[PDB]
RNA sequence: CUUUAAAUCCUUUAACGAGGAUCCAUUGGAGGGCAAGUCUGGUGCCAGCAGCCGCGGUAAUUCCAGCUCCAAUAGCGUAUAUUAAAGUUGCUGCAGUUAAAAAGCUCGUAGUUGGAUCUUGGGAGCGGCCG
């Protein structure tokens, strides 16, 4: 029921030294170890399963059924995840699921449209994303129209925290997994791109490597 | 070649999706909360609200500095203003987009009369307007479906013709009393 | 990201390639931070502050990093002119 | 497009007109020969005598004897196949009588499981089969 | 009473007019799409259901009937033309090695398209180079 961390990583964040999971973001940490997020983000973060797909094997004696559990996290103000798990049991492979989705977690930025008040609510601009044949597209609109597309990227979405979007989507949208994996590949493109409003040229801050050394040094070997 | 109109619009739409868990649940929490007979009536509340937001992103495509866009944008403000839904502390049309369906619910006659004390239930305020009991301005009101203005809000009371707010009283009334004279004597 | 207000409602500002000017996404685990420290102005020790540069993932898939780390410690002031 | 210069249209209207042309549903719509093909025309009903009733078999994956009747109709005169929708509902139908023919849905089209037969009927010596059905009203005798 | 060339339409107003309101709210469905039962009896590839996949072969979450149930509800369902969905007519905005699809190749009249270059700069002055 204690949780006893492996890497430096879980270290740092239990001897609350770290702050926030903002400059792990930020210095591009590679995140590898599960409850970081349950460390940093608190009560918010919710969960809900998109689908389950049963996949075949053939064998000559008879054929082998394994559940395939796709699944979408996320608090409603805040960053999304995604999770694919394959295994026997439906147990086992939900779990797996959740602990991917609480692996892959981007952060993401909102813009306004037109008018720069308040606080931000859709996309700052067109962004994409593609795997396979599918291409999903994401429009910014206006405030208060709400996101308008198919129920899978609305709940992801609405996961995402942005409440007004235009979406085109092209190919077998038919398969789910391949449509929220586009989905996620274009929410999570944006970032990877610049604007005008990131051409300050950044300063550097003291790596977390470079500050915690001297702790990480005679903490474990 | 005859004096007629022939000028109908349709006041309701249908969304496309036919069954779907959340549109449904959120309208029948509507329902509920606001005592609606039915979902056409919020249907008609959701067009009006989309027509008026259709009228301020076409306000906003157009530039500043226009006398046409200043006059269309400050007429739909006072406009918007006038039927209560609005405050004075934040009148721009950029908050126009900034506004809900319980906003323009708010200001129908039946939530009105629940919430100014003079009705018990929300039912029973639907009741109270249907069965032509209270007046505005010497002018009685059978219908819920009602927007009410801003500046005539205080100006509501019980019918004269009304035995709640003093009249003649009902037809229950004399019926029992004279049935009970009639068994007295 | 600005507002009316005056206020950053941006909760982070990522960091900036040094070799491409991109933006660098918190899944490309293939940046580096390069620290370079300095030597110091009297005979040879280490003053104590940190020189850092930054670079992006497809520099190092395409392989022009190593002229890149060349060129900003040479316009730094690490490396001499004639080289 | 391919042709995208400045002073190009005619070529992208009979390019457009062409392959507009080589589409089917188009062509199915705008040539005579489907119309004259159809034996409604145009009609959403039509009217028609019975001269006799005989059932055909299923397809493959299900094996029923549907029972279906021969109406000719009264606007053209050609013999046409309906089909009865309803269970206990063909004894209603008898010689020589007059009902209402309707297709089925599928645009015209065979449909389900049974072959060559496309339309069904809704009423019978003016009443409907689903009076009869329900217990509603009685056949007129 | 009022209205109308007099009524019938509406409004107003005396007298009656509900407690199982019997003064009766109907129409398709309940495997998926698609909101809604591993309820109960009947025939058990027959009768049939089903727009598509399919459900019926002696324990049917689909056939025929009772209760419950879900959708708009004085409205609901079916047929047939038509539009959005259709980025399956693609001007915005399709595809042409292998899923349908580059003429055997070349010349060539109409048609479409077509390299660069020809006038810069200034001052008075509203001011702490320029709107």
């Amino acid at each position: 029921k204690e949780w006893l961390p492996v890497t430096k990583l879980g270290r740092l964040v239990k001897d609350m030294k770290i702050k926030s999971l903002e400059e792990i973001y930020l210095f591009s940490l590679p995140i590898k170890e599960s409850e970081i997020i349950d460390f940093f983000l608190g009560a918010s973060l919710k969960d809900e399963v998109l689908k389950i797909m049963p996949v075949q094997k053939q064998t000559r004696a008879g054929q082998r059924t394994r559940f395939k559990a796709f699944v979408a996290i996320g608090d409603y103000n805040g960053h999304v995840g995604l999770g694919v798990k394959c295994s026997k049991e439906v147990a086992t492979a939900i779990r797996g699921a959740i602990i991917l989705a609480k692996l892959s977690i981007v952060p993401v930025r909102r813009g306004y449209w037109g008018n720069k008040i308040g606080k931000p609510h859709t996309v700052p601009c067109k962004v994409t994303g593609r795997c396979g044949s599918v291409l999903v597209r994401l429009i910014p609109a206006p405030r208060g129209t709400g996101i308008v597309s198919a129920p899978v990227p609305k709940k992801l979405l609405m996961m995402a925290g942005i409440d007004d979007c235009y979406t085109s989507a092209r190919g077998c949208t038919a398969t789910l997994g391949n449509f929220a994996k586009a989905t996620f590949d274009a929410i999570s493109k944006t970032y990877s791109y610049l604007t005008p409003d990131l051409w300050k040229e950044t300063v550097f801050t003291k790596s977390p490597y470079q500050e915690f050394t001297d702790h990480l040094v005679k903490t474990h070997t | 070649p005859v004096a007629r109109s022939w000028v109908c619009r349709k006041t309701y739409v249908t969304p496309r999706r036919p069954f779907e868990k959340s549109r449904l649940d959120q309208e029948l929490k509507l329902i509920g909360e606001y005592g609606l007979r039915n979902k056409r009536e919020v249907w008609r509340v959701k067009f009006t609200l989309a027509k008026i937001r259709k009228a301020a992103r076409e306000l906003l495509t157009l530039d500043e500095k226009d006398p046409r866009r200043l006059f269309e944008g400050n007429a739909l403000l006072r406009r918007l203003v006038r039927i209560g839904v609005l405050d004075e502390g934040k009148m721009k049309l950029d908050y126009i987009l900034g506004l809900k369906i319980e906003d323009f619910l708010e200001r129908r006659l039946q939530t009105q009369v629940f919430k100014l004390g003079l009705a018990k239930s929300i039912h029973h305020a639907r009741v109270l307007i249907r069965q032509r009991h209270i007046r505005v301005r010497k002018q009685v009101v059978n219908i819920p479906s009602f927007i009410v203005r801003l500046d005539s809000q205080k100006h509501i009371d019980f019918s004269l013709r009304s035995p709640y707010g003093g009249g003649r009283p009902g037809r229950v009334k004399r019926k029992n009393a004279k049935k009970g004279q009639g068994g007295a004597g | 990201m600005q507002n009316d207000a005056g206020e950053f409602v941006d909760l982070y500002v990522p960091r900036k390639c040094s070799a491409s000017n991109r933006i660098i996404g918190a899944k490309d685990h293939a940046s580096i931070q390069m620290n370079v420290a300095e030597v110091d102005k009297v005979t040879g020790r280490f003053n104590g502050q940190f020189k850092t540069y930054a670079i992006c993932g497809a520099i190092r898939r395409m392989g022009e990093s190593d002229d890149s780390i060349l060129r900003l410690a040479k316009a730094d002031g690490i490396v001499s002119k004639n080289f | 497009g391919k042709c995208r210069g400045l002073r190009t249209a005619r070529k992208l209207r009979s390019h457009r007109r062409d392959q507009k042309w080589h589409d089917k549903q188009y062509k199915k719509a705008h040539l005579g020969t489907a119309l004259k093909a159809n034996p409604f025309g145009g009609a959403s009903h039509a009217k028609g005598i019975v001269l006799e009733k005989v059932g055909v078999e299923a397809k493959q994956p299900n094996s029923a004897i549907r029972k279906c009747v021969r109406v000719q109709l009264i606007k053209n005169g050609k013999k046409i196949t309906a089909f009865v929708p309803n269970d206990g509902c063909l004894n209603f139908i008898e010689e020589n009588d007059e009902v209402l023919v309707a297709g089925f849905g599928r645009k015209g089209h065979a449909v389900g499981d049974i072959p060559g037969v496309r339309f069904k009927v809704v009423k019978v010596a003016n009443v409907s089969l689903l009076a009869l059905y329900k217990g509603k009203k009685e056949r007129p005798r």
